[PDB]
RNA sequence: UUGGCGGAAAGGCCUUGGGUGCUUGCUGGCGAAUUGCAAUGUCAUUUUGCGUGGGGAUAAAUCAUUUGUAUACGACUUAGA
RNA sequence: GCGUUGGAUUGUUCACCCACUAAUAGGGAACGUGAGCUGGGUUUAGACCGUCGUGAGACAGGUUAGUUUUACCCUACUGAU
RNA sequence: CUAUCUAGCGAAACCACAGCCAAGGGAACGGGCUUGGCAGAAUCAGCGGGGAAAGAAGACCCUGUUGAGCUUGACUCUAGU
RNA sequence: AGAACUGGUACGGACAAGGGGAAUCUGACUGUCUAAUUAAAACAUAGCAUUGCGAUGGUCAGAAAGUGAUGUUGACGCAAU
RNA sequence: GUGAACAGCCUCUAGUUGAUAGAAUAAUGUAGAUAAGGGAAGUCGGCAAAAUAGAUCCGUAACUUCGGGAUAAGGAUUGGC
RNA sequence: GCCCUGAAAAUGGAUGGCGCUCAAGCGUGUUACCUAUACUCUACCGUCAGGGUUGAUAUGAUGCCCUGACGAGUAGGCAGGCGUGGAGGUCAGUGACGAAGCCUAGACCGUAAGGUCGGGUCGAACGGCCUCUAGUGCAGAUCUUGGUGGUAGUAGCAAAUAUUCAAAUGAGAACUUUGAAGACUGAAGUGGGGAAAGGUUCCACGUCAACAGCAGUUGGACGUGGGUUAGUCGAUCCUAAGA
RNA sequence: AGAACUGGCGAUGCGGGAUGAACCGAACGUAGAGUUAAGGUGCCGGAAUACACGCUCAUCAGACACCACAAAAGGUGUUAG
RNA sequence: GUCGAAUUUGGGUAUAGGGGCGAAAGACUAAUCGAACCAUCUAGUAGCUGGUUCCUGCCGAAGUUUCCCUCAGGAUAGCAG
RNA sequence: AUAUUGGCGAGAGACCGAUAGCGAACAAGUACAGUGAUGGAAAGAUGAAAAGAACUUUGAAAAGAGAGUGAAAAAGUACGUGAAAUUGUUGAAAGGGAAGGGCAUUUGAUCAGA
């Protein structure tokens, strides 16, 4: 409960999270932002061709020098990445949110990703061994991903 | 302080940048000035680089203590088929530079000319063009009014030939469309001239002659990133070198504090427009006319093909200009000769070459043969044939 | 509406003929008010969307595969109903 | 504007000589340039000699050995979208 | 084999704010100030001119009425003899 | 050990495995040290020379001892250079 | 087994197949090499690299503490049957 | 007098720039004009000074009012005030019908320190006034503790020749098991054992939240258990340097 | 580098000298109006491309003190003596 | 470089901080050596560096005299509240 | 009669209130480090009561969406409240080699006062 700011229809919505989920919160963020907005279904499909390599993320905010592929032009950018991790659990909520929808008596066929959001969850910590016997962080970067998916209206 | 050592720079500064070309086909950024009272022709072509060989002539060269006697000289092969004639382009003079007033199209192109204005020719539609050849319906009324606009201005005229690059071994199949700036007096006569020769092949033997010296204007061939060492030829640094010695070891003082455009850097190499002058032509064999590599001394019935083809290119079966020498781009690549813009008289140009000899064994190898007849008649009987 | 001229950024200029409206060139009749003593007292041009009608035509690019005259990756050059 | 060298000795700058050359002009750019190099010298710690000092030690006195670290940031430049 | 790109993983140095120049003056070498030149999103790979780059409260020099190692008929003592 | 024949005169056919000579300065040599910048000509060495001492002693320990090392020793020894 | 050999290389018993991987093959690197002609002209300095290398036979200087120098230097041969 | 020669230095650059030639240059004269936190007048704030006013209801004579002058400021001095923890008195002060706290480009008051209110969140205490008291105010101290960034999804995860196919298990297999192939350690081993050290890592079962810098169904991980059997092997006995 | 008197900066803002601690003017509570100081009135830039008498043409003209430089010596250049 | 005797090394043992040990480098003595590590005296002293926490109002300096083992400091007189 | 930072038993405070107060409010001289002498932390709070989420559905599962308990789940044992740095989403605005600021006004948004 408590999402994040939502402005739809809580009863045209249907909602769907997952916490403390242990993948790179950057990546999770680019393919959020890659799918916010968009059909269910041609997100999904979208999701699927990227777990495929067919198409790729755009990565807007984390994107500095990662690399440059042709796949961004569809999306005005050079930078774009394949972040299967962030992909598949993305793929899971969007299912969850699917089978909450379908639990709730929603139209499939209208309904469209209306809010998602990842943040940062607590760091995991682990220690890296550096040279002349100094010791650094290996913390991981979780994320805390929600999204709500609504039925189109006018 | 001072260099303590005066070296010339390394690298000519009038490259720059040595960046990539932005298309495959070098522009033509000259033409010959126009001299009113000469026929209209053709001032460049379009063909594309074969391979080199080497030939034997006797040199005619008075003075020289070598003079009447034989010499090897290396030659660039450029398969020239003849350019179909599908446009013409008007310039007028504007305080700005020049400017196109409007350009006439031929009724009728063919694919080869078409696939140039499509990225993805196998799923098209063709549509090119189509409205435009619905302007010759009846009469063309548009298109003589169009044609009376490029007389009435248009101080200058240019036709829009392509490339019959079918004709040639290349898988490309997309020819290069460029524009060929017609000299000789009567503007109305250069669109009479364009007008004339729409949907007409131009050959290469109108626009090139035996002994000439024309320019060679190609992309180079390109050789991605490269070190400062290979790339400009500066000093290779000692062995003893920590972090590398293939680099430039001062890239800059430290006033001013910055790196100055000067300095030798890493980047790409080769790729780039270059307009190599004086070239001489030495042949300008048919492609129809069957012992192309003959010569008035050898008679032997051979083409201009090397044994086993031209490498990486294949066999020359068009119109093919030789120059002396080597010039800018790579075997397959489109190639275009123009004139020389100035008329050179130092008995270079003028002097007149007959071949005696054209080298035609194989340059897949360290070719022995120049026919197979030869090869028959050295080796005799073989077990798998001959 | 007729014809001509203008390519330097022409996109405008000149002209034949008729139609309609005004005509303060001159002489008349009618109306104004209360915006209350002034309040720019809203009259111009610049884009965009939308609805109603009429006119007009019925594609490409990118990704993916491939090529290698190219190339770190992009990019470039290709080919594929 | 365009060139202004190859070498013997010496860490050397400088100097001198051999030789070619058209010429072997003089300089700056933090006495340009060590996250460009090298470390021959100077300029740590080891060691020898001469002089000085009673001595520990001193020497623009000589000699030998002696770790040259980091760019992935911004800008600048070279290329590339 | 890297470097490059991708899947996964994933730090550190450093960080007044930050980042285009020329001249002027200025704490006498500016990224900011003044006068000019200029100046168009977002970027990738190299690179080592600059950030008087980073690493260390300069180890060279000086001061301190701060030491310490060592030496000598410095001063004052002392084990032993 | 010898001979004949044989071959793209190859044959320690891969592996394996001294470069050599003429000298100069310096330390005799073998050996030892600054672990983590100095392996050296530095230190050590046999050799040579000097000094002290016959035990109620020389040299050196212990705060002191009915305490110790040399000494389970004796001048061809121990101790200090 | 080859080989003088616990040298190097390969194999039998036994053990392992464990180091994050995939795709291309830019620059600059790290490691390994080659290079026509010249042969230290590079450089403080032959640094680094190359050259020599096993075995049999011939031959082997100055000097010397007569013990060495010495594998001096310089040469010839090497397989299989 | 003006101008020219004398008059050569290094990034491209300076009457400030543009530019200016009976000047927009130089010498000189006459006016008009522009504007400083300066000057004149006025308004308001504060300070200082001189006064008026207990003839009352007049509760603020530290009060009210009149008049004149002034106001820069580091080190520094003094004065008047704001705020915090706690304390005595008082407001028979506020509050579960919501105290404190926190958030609030919402409003008001004060020159300011700050104060007050509206809304949201929240849940148990708290405040105005007179006065007392101090462990009483932070932007720095390469300040301390803790947390968090850009760097940055970047540097990088490159020594030890090397992995490949199929099946099984499993939600998921480059990494687990089995089989096949190809290799390596090549007996001074990547083999078989031991001493020091470790202490259950040995083995089985179930099992993957964390670790195994990828992954993982596997493990020297996790949870539960099982396992070390001596007259002959050692300690134990003896003595060595020594204590 | 060191003294004397005074005025300033330090401690000080403002207008001007583009830019500057010291120079010129003027010292400062919050504002309005007016007039000025020094400095300026081609544009940047508010203010006369004002008036008047003359001088100067520079193939490195010249352009407001502090101040950001120029000299001896020359010129039938030109002007006045 | 050395590699059969001044060899390498395991275990036990002895030498402990102004002490040991040192084929000697001020070398080693548990990543610590020109005097190890731990705790305490100790919150050691520092004329030296850094920091020093709310507002407003009024006034408002000095780098000068003399003396000091004094010249980075203090006292004194002066300036100021 | 005088001393008493130790032991035992008490009564108190203008003392501190979990980075404070003893190092230790808690399995604190504990975990852990060092061969050793010694060094030595961090760490309190759901809710009145677990009433700690029965059950349905999606997922291999962790969990999610419903349902439910509860005064409150804006209290879910990662729990009284829940700032800032920093981050995501949505909304608004600006942006030619910084940004931030002052005077004055335009414009947009919002708002008290009679
Ligand atoms: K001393
Ligand atoms: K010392
Ligand atoms: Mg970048
Ligand atoms: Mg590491
Ligand atoms: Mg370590
Ligand atoms: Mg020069
Ligand atoms: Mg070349
Ligand atoms: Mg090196
Ligand atoms: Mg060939
Ligand atoms: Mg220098
Ligand atoms: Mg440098
Ligand atoms: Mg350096
Ligand atoms: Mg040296
Ligand atoms: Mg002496
Ligand atoms: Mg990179
Ligand atoms: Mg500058
Ligand atoms: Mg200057
Ligand atoms: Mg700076
Ligand atoms: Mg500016
Ligand atoms: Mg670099
Ligand atoms: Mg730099
Ligand atoms: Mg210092
Ligand atoms: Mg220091
Ligand atoms: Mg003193
Ligand atoms: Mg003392
Ligand atoms: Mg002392
Ligand atoms: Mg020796
Ligand atoms: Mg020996
Ligand atoms: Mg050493
Ligand atoms: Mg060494
Ligand atoms: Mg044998
Ligand atoms: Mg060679
Ligand atoms: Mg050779
Ligand atoms: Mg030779
Ligand atoms: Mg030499
Ligand atoms: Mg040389
Ligand atoms: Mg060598
Ligand atoms: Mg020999
Ligand atoms: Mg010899
Ligand atoms: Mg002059
Ligand atoms: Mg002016
Ligand atoms: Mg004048
Ligand atoms: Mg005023
Ligand atoms: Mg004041
Ligand atoms: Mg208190
Ligand atoms: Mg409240
Ligand atoms: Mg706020
Ligand atoms: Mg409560
Ligand atoms: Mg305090
Ligand atoms: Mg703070
Ligand atoms: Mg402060
Ligand atoms: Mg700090
Ligand atoms: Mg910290
Ligand atoms: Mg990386
Ligand atoms: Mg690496
Ligand atoms: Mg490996
Ligand atoms: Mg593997
Ligand atoms: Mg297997
Ligand atoms: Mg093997
Ligand atoms: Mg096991
Ligand atoms: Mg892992
Ligand atoms: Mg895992
Ligand atoms: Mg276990
Ligand atoms: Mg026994
Ligand atoms: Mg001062
Ligand atoms: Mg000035
Ligand atoms: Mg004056
Ligand atoms: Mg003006
Ligand atoms: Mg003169
Ligand atoms: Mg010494
Ligand atoms: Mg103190
Ligand atoms: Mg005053
Ligand atoms: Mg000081
Ligand atoms: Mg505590
Ligand atoms: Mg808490
Ligand atoms: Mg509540
Ligand atoms: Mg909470
Ligand atoms: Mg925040
Ligand atoms: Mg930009
Ligand atoms: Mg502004």
């Amino acid at each position: 409960a408590r999402y994040g700011a939502t402005s739809t229809n809580p009863a045209k919505s249907a909602s769907a999270r997952g916490s403390y989920l242990r993948v790179s919160f950057k990546n999770t963020r680019e393919t959020a932002q890659a799918i916010n907005g968009w059909e269910l279904t041609k997100a999904q499909k979208y999701l699927e061709q990227v777990l495929d390599h067919q198409r790729a993320i755009p990565f807007r905010r984390f994107n500095s020098s990662i690399g440059r592929t042709a796949q961004g032009k569809e999306f005005g950018v050079t930078k774009a990445r394949w972040p299967a991790k962030s992909v598949k659990f993305v793929q899971g909520l969007l299912q969850n949110a699917a089978a909450n929808a379908e639990a709730k008596g929603l139209d499939a066929t209208k309904l469209y990703v209306s809010h998602i959001q990842v943040n940062q969850a607590p760091k995991q910590r682990r220690r890296t061994y550096r040279a002349h016997g100094r010791i650094n962080k290996y913390e991981s970067s979780p994320s805390h991903i929600e999204l709500v998916v609504t039925e189109k209206e006018e | 302080s001072h260099r303590k050592y005066e070296a010339p720079r390394h690298g000519h500064l009038g490259f720059l940048p040595r960046k990539r070309a932005a298309s495959i086909r070098a522009r033509v950024k000259a033409f010959p000035k126009d001299d009113r009272s000469k026929p209209v022709a053709l001032t460049s072509f379009l063909g594309y680089k074969a391979g080199m060989t080497t030939i034997v002539r006797d040199l005619d060269r008075p003075g020289s203590k070598f003079h009447k006697r034989e010499v090897v000289e290396a030659v660039t092969v450029v398969d020239t088929p003849p350019v179909v004639v599908v446009g013409v382009v008007g310039y007028v003079e504007t305080p700005r530079g020049l400017r196109s007033l409007t350009t006439v199209w031929a009724e009728h192109l063919s694919d080869e000319v078409k696939r140039r204005f499509y990225k993805n020719w196998y799923k098209s539609k063709k549509k090119a063009f189509t409205k435009y050849s619905a302007k010759y319906a009846q009469d063309g009324a548009g298109i003589e009014r169009e044609l009376a606009r490029i007389k009435k201005y248009a101080s200058v005229v240019r036709v829009l030939v392509h490339t019959q690059i079918r004709k040639t071994p290349l898988a490309q199949k997309k020819a290069h469309l460029a524009e060929i700036q017609l000299n000789g007096g009567s503007i109305s006569e250069k669109v009479d001239w364009a007008r004339e020769h729409f949907e007409k092949t131009v050959a290469v033997d109108s626009v090139f002659e035996q002994n000439e010296m024309i320019d060679a204007i190609a992309v180079t061939k390109g050789h991605g990133f490269e070190g400062v060492t290979h790339r400009w030829g500066t000093k290779k640094l000692p062995r003893k070198t920590h972090r590398g010695l293939r680099k430039v070891a001062c890239i800059g003082a430290w006033h001013p504090a910055h790196v100055m455009w000067s300095v030798a850097r890493a980047g790409q190499r080769g790729y780039h427009s270059r307009t190599s002058i004086n070239h001489k032509i030495y042949r300008v064999g048919k492609g129809d006319d069957e012992a192309n590599g003959a010569t008035s001394f050898d008679r032997t019935k051979k083409t201009i093909t090397p044994m086993g083809g031209f490498v990486h290119y294949g066999e020359i079966k068009n119109d093919f200009i030789m120059v002396k020498g080597c010039i800018p781009g790579n075997r397959k690549r489109i190639v275009t000769l123009r004139k020389s813009l100035y008329t050179n008289t130092s008995r270079k140009a003028l002097e007149e070459v007959s071949l005696k000899w054209i080298d035609t064994a194989s340059k897949f190898g360290k070719g022995r043969f120049q026919t197979p007849a030869e090869k028959h008649a050295f080796m005799g009987t073989l077990k798998k044939d001959l």
